[PDB]
């Protein structure tokens, strides 16, 4: 109700099980790049790890 | 540093420190109790839109 | 019931001092204890 | 000169006990009214001598449409890092 | 592994070595707070792990009408009512052993007779 | 083999030159070599041979 | 705790190196860069009390 448009959010786990570092990145609308989840959390006001 | 920051001053005062967080809940042993239950049931029953 | 308790009156705030003034809640988000009076 | 009042935060009344109380909708809809709160007695707060139980007793002014007895449930007995601060404008001349 | 968090800023601590005492210290990367470790273990990789075999056991697991019932005996209270379920790890290498939860003492036992 | 638990202990020996920058990544290096020594080590067999079954 | 700036942060995020050093903040604290307001003010105030 109110605008009827759809925006998709994807949280991806980069890397495979044989990798030494698998990070998580999220795709935000109108951002063109997949940001690390920690950066998004800090952008929301939670700075402590 | 920066020489201009564009603050907005206001008159502020700390007028108390919270010591207890409380939750008011009607007593179930009260005569007028169960009128709230009906009121809370009327919340879901209502059809405001026409 | 017996007087094994203490009951204090609960009164409203006069509206003559509640106008042109807003009372908010301040929450320090930290794991230590912050007291702006002593710290 | 632009302000005729101190611009510093007033840490004088901070040592004042305050209770953060969450109210039911039917009670909050008549206690948060600004066309009310003339200084009348909203009721009484009763604490057992040994503690561990508090109860609120409203006056007979509710018109026998809502409960007259309530139980103040302490969701947090010890609270830290929570304070109450006011906000109003400053005198602007001289 | 027992992750440790800082006391002053709540950030994650990291292991560092002090050669002046040949010991292990946990330090913060932003606020300079240190604490000596209680254990010498810092990393653990669990290639074959059993964490999650009984995941989801709660105080009202018996209220679930879909969980099957059994008549097995609980070897901590001697009761016969209980709900049982298979392993909750979705790796396609886990055994079909069952786990029993007693509806009178909340004790979790198993049907395994090989290793237990 | 007779031991109840079968354990390997490995230690990386540092060169004569002392590195002060590698201490921060010292444990980091161990995890890297730990990952490599799990994956790209060929105890025995032919590469790209997943499993073999004997049938009569 | 002496945070960085956006430009400095982005240079580190990009492939300036494989990964940021674990004790980078301690290293840059001694160089003198990346101080705090508290320290930035105390040293100036002491720079006046000395005279
Ligand atoms: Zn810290
Ligand atoms: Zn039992």
């Amino acid at each position: 109700k109110g605008s009827r448009f759809i925006s998709t959010l994807q949280v991806k786990l980069y890397g495979r099980e044989g990798s030494s570092a698998r990070t998580i990145k999220a795709t935000l609308p109108y951002i063109k790049q997949d940001i690390p989840i920690v950066i998004i959390f800090r952008a929301l006001g939670i700075i402590p790890d | 540093y920066i020489p201009y920051v564009k603050t907005i001053p206001k008159k502020t005062a700390i007028v108390g420190t919270v010591c207890h967080e409380c939750q008011v809940m009607p007593s179930m042993n009260d005569p007028n109790y169960h009128k709230i239950v009906e009121q809370r049931r009327n919340i879901v029953k209502l059809n405001n839109k026409e | 019931d017996p007087n094994e308790y203490n009951e204090f009156p609960l009164r409203a705030i006069p509206k003559e001092d509640l106008e042109n003034m807003r009372t908010h809640l301040l929450k320090f988000q930290s794991k230590k204890k912050i007291n702006p009076v002593t710290d | 000169k632009v302000y005729e009042e101190s611009l510093d935060l007033d840490l004088e009344r901070s040592n004042r006990q305050v209770w953060l109380v969450r109210l039911p909708m039917f009670l909050a809809e008549k206690w948060r009214d600004r066309n009310n709160l003339h200084g009348q007695e909203l009721g009484k707060i009763r604490i057992n001598k040994d503690g561990s139980k508090i109860t609120l007793l409203l006056n007979e002014n509710d018109n026998d449409s809502i409960p007259h007895e309530y139980d103040l449930e302490l969701t947090k007995k010890v609270v830290e890092n929570e304070y109450v601060f006011t906000e109003q404008n400053l005198k602007k001349y001289q | 592994t027992t992750f440790r968090f800082c006391r002053d800023c709540n950030n994650m601590l990291y292991p560092r070595e002090d050669k002046e005492n040949n010991r292990l210290l946990f330090e913060c990367r932003t606020c300079s707070y240190v604490e000596e470790a209680g254990s010498p273990l810092v990393y653990r990789h669990e290639l074959i792990t059993n964490i999650g075999e009984t995941a989801g056991v709660v105080q009202d697991i018996g209220s679930d009408p879909t969980l099957p019932r059994s008549d097995r005996e609980c070897p901590k209270c001697h009761s016969r009512e209980n709900v049982f379920f298979q392993s909750q790890q979705r790796r396609k290498d886990t055994s079909m052993v069952l786990f029993f939860v007693c509806l009178s003492c909340s004790h979790i036992f198993t049907s395994d007779q090989k290793n237990k | 083999d007779n031991d109840e638990k079968l354990i390997i202990r490995c230690r990386v020996v540092r060169p004569k030159s002392l590195d002060a920058e590698t201490e921060a990544e010292e444990d980091h290096m161990l995890k890297k070599i730990e990952n490599t020594m799990l994956e790209n080590i060929t105890l025995r067999g032919v590469e790209n041979i997943e499993r073999v079954v004997m049938m009569k | 705790y002496a945070t960085l700036t956006i430009d400095e942060a982005e240079k580190r995020m990009d492939k300036k190196s494989g990964e940021v050093p674990r004790w980078l903040m301690k290293h840059l604290d001694n160089i003198g860069t990346t101080t705090t307001r508290y320290d930035r003010t105390r040293r100036k105030l002491k720079a006046v009390a000395d005279q």
